[PDB]
């Protein structure tokens, strides 16, 4: 306008409805948020509805809804066992891990520095993507970025041309091991494809659950032993 | 997520706390009784073999005198129930029913906690144990003697 | 267009609705059938004199005050609510008054009658409780406009501390850029960055 | 659940074959065994560079290039 | 309209002498009620002020006054439940009914505020229930239960002996802050007394009548000097149906 | 029209929800047809009469039938030269003024329609209502499975009662006594003389049915007003249950849905009444009148 | 199908009591939540001009205080 | 063959009214195999088992509805409640299949701007199931699906409790989920 | 080139800097978030690998 | 629709403005025309009656209707479960 | 925030207002934008 | 016929009906308000040879 | 005629030498076509 | 109403056309509801000037 | 009561009319309908079983039992959302109150064994009041809870005056006090606000009234020899039906 100064002093702007709505209280609220897993996608008239991850026909999860631990554990709740329940707390809404490939074919591996250090005079950063014999780890196994694979084939087979990488082998293997991610020893990367690892862990933690149970049942045995040994 | 206020690396050599919690009672008892744990009040009572409820109610009305009569018994039951699983008895159950009933329709939007309580109310009826029996019958957890009885 | 909207027997406002009955600013009598909505006994009662106020002083009403005058029942906060009406009335099937009444009323209830997803601190209100008092005092029952200009001259002189100079938190005129970082980023187009810091 | 365009066909699966419709051809479509039937709508582009259905084409007795059949 | 008409106001057979001020002041109130009620629904919590099954337009008849009962209900119980929803919402005991907060944060210091709030909340609920606008003659399944306990070569005044015991323990409470309940102890009746911070569920007893001897509970109706008249009047507005049908499920 | 559709829909729902009686839709539509022929018989002679409007100062004289049929336009020849447009708008304003007049009489006779149809639906609501078995409660009472709880707001209403707690007093009694007073009068000194006066011959004519000759239209004798004591007359549900229960269920189902919707009408008329006189608020704030049930 | 359809990350990773304050056993879906009111507080602060990291701390400190 | 008796008027209704509690009388006939002159027979047990599992269809359905339908409107609202009642009513009484009836449920008309009303109430979309299961128990206790009322609720409750233990305990492969050609044991 | 009902169609490639795509809703409700139908780098000639 | 009460207010939407409804400015009180109820019996039939009532008498059972009017009640094992008490048509079987 | 609060009090004084007045300050850029201030930085 | 009329075919007829008034009631409703041309009159009174 | 079609005509395969023909395929084909048929009122409503 | 270049300010002719399209729609037989509004293509904030 | 011939076997209100004949009439000349002769166990058969007799019976019973009108919350009971009687809360409330009246409760606790004829020929003098009318309204007010009539209410005002005062002792200035006043002949307890008798309920269903009332068994609803009556009742115990 031209001359709005009078009533433009108390202008009544618009209210934050987007914020109000986003900050309403939701019947689906979660203490710790988790992005739901992918649904089955119709793969053709030959293949029907299959998920992509391994071909599941459902949505991999453990608990969907806000109640399904409470509803499962109702009578405990009405006798009052679920006031202190930490078994209804830690695992009220535990959803499965990102059991997938965030970037499957490996577009994000390696890290940008590694390219610039992937040249011919760089057997050090070459040999951190080749097998202990110089073999590339196959694309199904170590999914590399295509540019990485190109720079790497030419970098290895140029270093080998000028004789600055062994025509066979991996001279930087143990030094390279620090960069290569030691995974199946202690830490459990839930997105591993080794299932021996997952079974070690399921055992070891089932070992420990059985260990609680063992310790306390033998303590109760000891108690009933001390009964007759102390009173009679 | 590790729940709130629940300490993980808490030991027994870790000094005792002060909060009247089920976890606190259970760990203090782990220090105290060495290894006794009861699946309810009545495992402890089958261990004590003839100590009734009043037989500890009077003990504690004495032990701490500013408590009233039934309140001594209540401390009894509560320490039991807190180092155990809470008990299934017509006493507690009529407490719950009379109380929720005097409480009335609630302020959760869809009478939600009322429906939680009523889905509890009929979960401890005979009809529930009747149908639980019928369901188990459909599963054959029994034997010839059961059939005959 | 004020009369257009407010006279359709289902006038769903939004938080974008605002009725500029501001006529005389162009030197005309206000026009548009809203004058009788303003001369509704109900407004003259609820925010008295504000009836005369909107006519004479060019001021805009809004979603909230349009609601409180008792003007329109409906009010949305949804996106593309026209489309959400259209597809609902597609899925509808029977064209009998007993069926349209429900297939309609149900949408009014679900997306429009401000139930359980609303808040008065959330609606544009331009006669907010203070302003209601201001205006009932200043504008009600003064049979002229020179009347009102004397009656308001006084209320400019009444100092800040009087027992009738009611402050108000203001939904202040926002600035242009809301932040001084944005001010500097706006300036850097009119300048030449230097080739080192 | 099903599309309102039940079927839709081109008058010609070819472009090199323009099918000019006689006004009588287009009058023997709206005449199903004695029942006047404007059901299946046929689009034909007249000589006036207008694009009209066969119904307004035979209400003015002009026939046009065949464009589509649809119903 | 009942859903919009604000939560305390009273529509009327409008007088048609409704002045502009007459209308503008009540609208100003309703707009106040509107934002305080859009404020209640975010100050709000798990528990709520139990509704009562009877009118209290005037006083609960021949016992209490409109103003006196609106005092307790509207301020003191609303206080109790409001601090309960301050205190339980957000502690390891959240959102299971009073019957489980009481019992699992009972007899405890480190949660003393919690248990006090809980018990007082219930207490108010039960007094509310145990009233009734014109009193229930003690029923025939109940009077005999009280004959079995307090009949000592007696006449029809055995429930009168129990009223005697009611008034007796009303006055044998002195702090003038608390509750006197007739209960069923799991073996026999006894008019138990109650501090501020306890309930018959902390006491494990079956509440069969709820009396409120808080100084504030009769300050306005008769004052502290009319406590005996109040402990009497309460029996023209107690609900021996509630009492008796609780007693029967109590026994078996 | 919908005034009388609303009225008789609410009366239908009444004579059912206030007594287990159903009105026969044969009758329900004989009522509305009598109102529609009320309007046709007004419109008939309304089309033998004229309303005259006139534009500025009376230069254009538009002669019309009150229904709005422009019959004649006498014009001043200072108007033939305005334009084609302004001629249009001026004759249109003259038409509009005449229409205002005719519709003024039209609304002055639609109140006569209201009133004859009301004298008509009198003995029916007087039937359902002016019987010993007619009683309501206060609209605020929380009607419970076994009766009606009490209100809390606006204490001590004023329960009326339209009926003499004495013995029965019915309009047929009143009218028979009316003719008896009339008789004693036409016997009395002022009676027999006023009867020979114009004031008496005029009354005799405009109100003496038993004096219509053989042939004249109108009531040809004197009539007592009608008597339809609902709670003492099973109206239709008897016939419906005898013949077929299907029609019974649906006829009562409609009468009940009709009363239900007249209730919804009172509810929304009240809702605006409150948002007008400052009782209620434009969006729900008082949920506990719905959420505590 | 409309039926089968489907920041506070850090307001959680900094306080496990802030998450669960209505949602430990079953999301108490009608009481206003501390995570909620802290989101509201966060946005008010960041529009008052406090940087992201510092509004994080001030939100958490205001919560800890009101606890 | 599971051929139901084609009913009639008085005579079939005599045979049908004098039935009494078939589930019990089956149990009577099963146990009576414990008497001296009879043996406990798997055929009697299986007639009992089917006379008790008669309402398998309605129960498996309503359990799917409660627990596999993210965001089912307001089921306690009489609209969706009537969708539920009429569908489950015609799931028993065989007029509808489980699969088609579930599609009718998840497709019935609920509320305009449905996603928009949802994304206001639900973070991940999947609402609380208590309204759902209360609605379904109300369904089977309003419709006399069972002769002994608490049975409806008990099965409705326990089947849900038991499934609550499975991995992906709330996804069902649409083929095997309800009836079709090829099913699961 | 053909879009389903409940499936969102393409996002509009904003200007490069994408500071003002939220500043040009300054007229709008103050708190509006980023528009879901806006994009800095939506290129429909992007060849997927 | 008549059951679920929602929307029965619209038939009395005219009472938005009390003064206007009493004034009867526009006849258009009706949700669909001049009256709330004008031609409830014809005008609504204009829509292609895709889902018609059909046979809806509960006078005598589905079974007894099927039985009086059809040669299928005689042949019970033939009609599968869904169609059982339904048909009122005398089906001729032609074995191709 | 010290200097800005000083500035706000001085502004109120030279303005003829109390010091505890609810006052926000806003840059007025060379381009007729306005950009509120809250800090010392 | 199998003509499909667009949703608002009747607007022309509807405004002609909303506006057309009649000198009196009987011109408003008489049995020959249908009959417009000699074709209409003969197709009506063809049966009636008299 | 078992459907009641007074004015209709079905043709299959263009001619009875065109394979496949069989009593099965004939009954199946005609019933499939009668299924695919849309009513006129349904056509109209579909076009609104 | 599609008229943002003049802020939805209806000309005389446009209001004469609108008086007829409004009732042409509110007289059609398959009209249950008539959502009348302004199609501000991003060029105005006005409903009907 | 359908005029159709399939309806009358399953006597429709069998168990309810039984409850009413058990409660509100003497066991000496009265009826009782039996689920034995009643088809499906007397109760309705479950859903899947009967090919539709029980179906259409439930459906007619439904449509005749549906409640219509606005309720205390502003909705027909089948409005889309506004639920009533949630978890039977209305019968909960009506139990936790009962339809119990101060005035008749006091008349009881006063007479408490008297034969009503005895009391009536007492309170009616020779010419003061007619025993016919006073007995009539006495009964119709005693059972089948009504507001007591004018004459009978004044007779109560005089006769109960001691218990009336004992009710009227401890009132403060503001509370209600049972004031048997008939300023206007309006007997509606909302017109008196329930003071002319101690009634919550502005109009009680006569029969749910009489059901609670006859369950209050201080009246001699068993003409038997007394020690036999109490012996049978005790021995056959609390499940005597």
């Amino acid at each position: 306008s031209v001359y709005a100064n009078a009533m433009a002093q108390f202008a009544i702007c618009r209210q934050p409805w987007n914020e109000y709505i986003n900050l309403l209280t939701k019947q689906d609220s979660t203490p710790y948020h988790v992005e739901p897993q992918e649904k089955p996608a119709y793969r053709g008239r030959k293949r029907g509805r299959e998920g992509w991850l391994f071909g599941q026909q459902v949505q991999l999860h453990y608990h969907r809804f806000p109640d399904e631990q409470l509803l499962t554990n109702l009578t405990r709740w009405r006798t009052g066992e679920t006031v202190g329940d930490i078994a209804l707390q830690q695992f009220r809404n535990a959803q499965p891990f990102d059991i997938e490939d965030k970037d499957p074919q490996g577009m994000q591996r390696p890290s940008p520095e590694v390219y610039m250090k992937l040249n011919y005079k760089n057997p050090a950063t070459i040999s951190r993507f080749l097998t202990r014999t110089g073999h590339m780890y196959p694309a199904d196994i170590l999914p590399l970025n295509p540019e990485a694979v190109a720079k790497l084939r030419v970098a290895k087979a140029q270093a080998v041309r000028i004789g600055l990488y062994p025509r066979f082998g991996n001279p930087f293997w143990f030094r390279s091991q620090k960069f290569r991610p030691k995974a199946y020893q202690e830490n459990y990367d839930p997105t591993t494809y080794s299932t021996k690892h997952t079974m070690e862990h399921f055992a070891y933690n089932w070992v420990q659950t059985d260990r609680i149970r063992r310790y306390f049942k033998e303590l109760e045995e000891l108690q009933k032993n001390a009964s007759n040994g102390a009173r009679g | 997520y590790v729940p709130a206020g629940h300490n993980t690396l808490s030991s027994l050599r870790h000094e005792l706390r002060l909060e009247l919690t089920a976890q606190s009672l259970k760990e203090a008892w782990m220090r105290i009784s060495g290894g006794i744990y009861f699946q309810s009040a009545d495992d402890y009572y089958a261990s004590v073999d003839g100590l009734d409820a009043e037989q500890l109610g009077e003990v504690l009305a004495a032990l701490f005198p500013y408590l009233s009569t039934y309140e001594a018994q209540a401390l009894v039951q509560c320490t039991l129930d807190s180092i155990s699983k809470p008990m299934n008895t017509a006493s507690r159950q009529l407490s719950r029913t009379i109380t929720a009933e005097a409480v009335g329709l609630d302020n959760a939007p869809g009478h939600y906690t009322n429906f939680l309580d009523w889905m509890g109310r009929l979960t401890e009826t005979r009809g529930f144990k009747t149908e639980h029996a019928l369901f188990q019958f459909s599963r054959r957890k029994f034997n010839r003697d059961d059939v005959r009885v | 267009g004020c009369g257009v909207s407010l006279y359709s027997k289902y006038c769903a406002l939004k938080d974008a609705s605002e009725f500029i009955f501001d006529g005389p600013n162009l030197g005309i009598t206000p026009y548009g059938g809203l004058t009788r909505l303003l001369a509704r006994p109900e407004t003259s009662l609820k925010y008295p004199g504000l009836a005369e106020f909107i006519m004479l002083t060019g001021t805009s009403l809004f979603a909230g005050d349009a609601l409180r005058l008792g003007w329109t029942d409906l009010f949305t906060t949804l996106p593309d609510m026209s489309y959400h009406i259209k597809d609902w009335f597609d899925t509808t099937e029977h064209m009998h008054n007993d069926a349209v009444a429900w297939q309609l009323g149900h949408l009014l209830e679900t997306c429009f009658k401000m139930k359980e997803a609303h808040s008065s601190a959330m609606e544009r209100v331009a006669i907010t409780p203070v302003r209601a008092r201001w205006i009932e005092d200043s504008f009600a029952d003064q049979p002229s406009v020179n009347h009102i200009i004397n009656t308001l001259s006084e209320i400019e002189r009444l100092p800040i501390t009087a027992k009738q100079n009611t402050c108000d938190q203001t939904r202040c005129t926002p600035y242009t850029l809301t932040s001084v970082e944005a001010g500097i980023s706006k300036l850097e187009n009119h300048r030449l960055r230097y080739t080192h810091s | 659940g099903d599309s309102t365009i039940n079927v839709i066909e081109p008058c010609a699966y070819d472009g090199k074959t323009e099918f000019e419709w006689s006004p009588k051809m287009m009058r023997r479509l709206m005449n199903t065994h004695g029942i006047h039937n404007r059901l299946v709508v046929y689009i034909c582009r007249t000589a006036d560079n207008r694009v009209i259905d066969h119904i307004q084409a035979v209400k003015e007795n002009v026939g046009g290039r065949g464009l589509i059949m649809v119903h | 309209y009942h859903a919009y008409v604000p939560k305390g106001a009273l529509l009327k057979t409008d007088m048609l002498a409704s002045s502009p001020q007459l209308v503008t002041a009540v609208f100003r109130e309703t707009e106040a009620a509107a934002e305080r009620a859009d404020r209640a629904n975010d100050y709000a919590g798990f528990f709520s002020r139990p509704r009562l099954n009877y009118p209290v337009a005037s006083g609960i008849p021949a016992f209490i006054s409109r103003r006196q009962f609106d005092v307790q209900y509207n301020i003191f119980h609303h206080d109790a439940v409001a601090t309960l929803n301050r205190h339980t919402l957000g502690t390891s005991l959240e959102g299971h009914s009073l019957e489980t907060v009481i019992r699992r944060a009972s007899f405890d210091a480190t949660q003393a505020a919690v248990h006090t709030a809980a018990a007082e909340h219930f207490n108010y609920c039960f007094f509310y229930k145990s009233l009734r606008p014109w009193g229930t003659a003690v029923p025939k399944q109940l009077r005999e239960a009280f004959q079995l306990q307090y009949g000592r070569d007696g006449s029809v005044d055995v429930v009168e002996e129990v009223k005697r015991l009611f008034t007796v323990v009303v006055l044998s409470h002195q702090e003038r802050c608390g509750w006197v309940y007739l209960v069923w102890t799991g073996k026999q009746f006894d008019v138990v007394e109650f501090p501020h911070g306890a309930c018959p569920i902390g006491s494990d007893l079956i509440p069969l009548l709820a009396i409120n001897v808080h100084e504030g509970a009769y300050s306005l109706d008769y004052g502290p000097s009319g406590l005996e008249q109040y402990a009497q009047n309460y029996f023209r507005a107690c609900n021996w149906f509630l009492a008796e049908r609780y007693y029967l499920q109590a026994t078996g | 029209m919908e005034v009388y559709r609303r009225i008789t829909e609410r009366v239908r729902g009444a004579l059912w929800a206030h007594h287990g009686r159903l009105m026969s839709e044969r009758q329900f539509h004989r009522i509305l047809a009598y109102v529609y022929n009320n309007k046709y018989e007004h419109q008939i002679r309304f089309d033998r009469m004229e309303v005259v409007g006139r534009a500025w100062e009376g230069r254009v004289e538009v002669v019309t039938t009150p229904a709005g049929y422009l019959k004649r336009v006498r014009v001043n020849p200072c108007l033939e030269e305005l334009s084609s447009y302004r001629q249009q708008q001026l004759i249109l304003a003259a038409y509009a003024d005449a229409c205002a007049q005719g519709r003024r009489l039209m609304e002055k006779a639609e109140i006569n329609i209201y009133k004859q149809f009301l004298k008509d639906l009198k003995p029916i609501v007087m039937g359902i209502r002016d019987n010993p078995e007619f009683y309501t409660v206060p609209e605020d009472s929380v009607e419970t499975v076994g009766g009606t709880l009490h209100m809390g707001q606006g204490p001590t209403p004023t329960t009326y009662r339209t009926i003499p707690a004495a013995k029965a007093h019915i309009p047929v009694d009143e009218i028979r006594a009316r003719q008896e007073w009339e008789k004693k009068w036409l016997n009395s000194p002022q009676g027999q003389s006023w009867a020979l006066t114009l004031r008496g011959k005029r009354y005799f004519a405009l109100h003496g049915p038993q004096y219509r000759p053989r042939g004249a239209p109108g009531a040809k004798k004197v009539t007592m007003p009608l008597d339809l004591p609902a709670p003492y007359t099973s109206m239709d549900e008897r016939r419906l249950l005898k013949k077929n229960w299907m029609a019974y269920l649906d006829n009562k189902h409609v009468a009940e849905v009709m009363w239900t919707r007249a209730k919804i009408a009172d509810r929304e008329k009240l809702q605006r009444r409150l948002q007008e006189t400052g009782q209620a608020w434009h969006r729900p704030i008082n949920k506990e009148a719905v959420s505590r049930w | 199908e409309p039926t089968q359809d489907d920041l506070r990350d850090e307001l959680a990773r900094k306080s496990r009591l802030l998450a669960s304050e209505g949602m430990r056993y079953y999301n108490i879906f009608w009481v206003r939540k501390p995570l909620d009111r802290m989101e509201k507080e966060y946005y008010e602060l960041k529009r008052k001009g406090i940087a992201h990291s510092e509004a994080i701390k001030k939100v958490l400190e205001g919560f800890y205080k009101e606890l | 063959q599971m051929i139901p008796k084609n009913l009639e008027g008085e005579r079939s209704r005599r045979e049908l009214m004098s039935r009494g509690d078939t589930e019990f009388e089956a149990l009577v006939e099963f146990i009576q195999g414990a008497s001296y002159d009879q043996l406990i027979s798997g055929r009697r047990f299986k007639k009992v088992y089917d006379k008790l599992s008669e309402n398998d269809d309605t129960f498996v359905w309503l359990c799917h509805t409660a627990m596999s339908v993210l965001n089912p409107g307001d089921v306690r609202s009489r609209l969706v409640y009537n969708h539920l009642r009429t569908l489950a009513e015609a799931v028993a009484n065989g007029e509808m299949t489980l699969r088609t009836a579930f599609r009718f449920y998840e497709s019935a008309v609920r509320s305009p701007a449905y996603r928009e009303i949802a994304k206001r109430q639900m973070e991940g979309g999947a609402a609380t199931r208590l309204a759902g299961i209360s609605a379904a128990a109300d369904v089977m206790r309003r419709m006399g699906l069972t002769r002994r009322p608490m049975a409806s609720y008990f099965e409705l409750y326990q089947r849900i409790v038991e499934r609550s233990e499975a991995m992906t305990p709330w996804g069902f492969p649409p083929l095997f989920q309800f009836e079709e050609r090829l099913s699961l044991e | 080139v053909a879009f389903d009902f409940d499936d969102q169609l393409h996002p509009t490639r904003t200007l490069d800097n994408e500071g003002d795509s939220y500043a040009w809703c300054a007229e709008q409700d103050p708190t509006l978030g980023p528009h879901p139908d806006l994009d800095a780098s939506f290129d429909p000639n992007r060849r997927v690998f | 629709f008549v059951d679920l009460e929602t929307g029965t207010s619209l038939y009395f939407r005219d009472t938005r403005d009390s003064a206007e409804a009493v004034a009867h400015a526009a006849d258009s009180k009706g949700l669909k025309g001049m009256d709330n109820a004008i031609d409830l019996y014809n005008e609504y039939r204009i829509v292609p009656d895709l889902y018609p009532e059909g046979f809806q008498w509960k006078h005598k059972l589905n079974t007894e209707y099927n039985q009086w009017r059809s040669n299928t009640w005689l042949t019970p094992d033939l009609i599968p479960q869904e169609h059982r008490g339904r048909f009122l048509c005398n089906f001729q079987l032609n074995i191709v | 925030t010290a200097c800005l609060d000083a500035l706000k009090r001085q502004v109120l004084t030279s303005f003829g207002m109390p010091d505890g007045r609810d006052i926000e300050l806003g840059w007025y850029l060379p381009t007729l934008d306005t950009c509120p201030i809250h800090n010392d930085v | 016929k199998i003509t499909f009329y667009s949703d608002r075919f009747l607007f022309r007829d509807l405004v002609n009906r909303r506006e057309a008034s009649y000198a009196n009631v009987w011109e408003m409703d008489d049995p020959y308000r249908f009959l417009q041309t000699e074709q209409d009159y003969e197709d009506y009174w063809g049966d009636n040879y008299d | 005629c078992a459907f009641g079609f007074q004015h209709a005509g079905c043709r299959i395969n263009l001619k009875a030498t065109n394979n496949p023909k069989s009593p099965t395929h004939t009954v199946e084909g005609v019933f499939e076509a009668v299924k695919a048929l849309r009513s006129v009122s349904e056509i109209a409503a579909s076009r609104g | 109403i599609n008229e943002p270049k003049t802020h939805q300010a209806l000309s005389g002719k446009t209001a004469s056309e609108l008086s007829v399209e409004i009732d042409k729609a509110t007289n059609a037989v398959h009209s249950k509801l008539t959502v009348l509004e302004a199609a501000q293509s991003g060029l105005t904030n006005y409903y009907c000037g | 009561q359908l005029n159709e011939s399939w309806w009358e076997p399953l006597e429709f209100g069998w168990e309810q009319h039984n409850k009413e004949q058990k409660a509100l009439v003497d066991p000496t000349e009265q009826r009782l309908i039996d689920s034995a002769s009643l088809p499906f166990g007397g109760k309705i058969p479950p859903f899947g079983t009967t090919i539709g007799i029980g179906e259409r019976i439930r459906e007619i019973a439904e449509d005749y039992a549906k409640g219509f009108g606005l309720g205390p919350h502003g909705h027909s009971p089948s409005h889309d959302t506004c639920q009533y009687n949630t978890l039977n809360a209305e019968e909960d409330r009506v139990r936790e109150l009962g339809y119990k009246d101060a005035l008749v409760r006091l008349f009881d606790e006063k007479m408490a064994d008297k034969d009503v004829h005895q009391w009536a020929v007492e309170q009616c003098a020779d010419g003061e009041a007619d025993v016919r009318q006073l007995l009539l309204s006495l009964h119709e007010w005693r059972e089948r809870g009504r507001p007591p009539s004018l004459m009978l209410l004044q007779v109560l005002s005089k006769y109960l005056e001691q218990e009336i005062a004992a009710f009227n002792e401890g009132v403060p200035s503001s509370v209600p006090k049972l004031s048997l006043q008939t300023v206007d002949g309006t007997l509606s307890p909302s017109g008196n606000s329930g003071e002319r008798s101690g009634t919550i309920w502005a109009d009680v269903e006569p029969t749910a009234y009489a059901l609670q009332y006859a369950s209050q068994a201080n009246h001699s609803s068993l003409d038997e020899p007394f020690i036999l009556q109490l012996l049978k009742s005790a021995q056959l115990g609390g499940r005597n039906a």
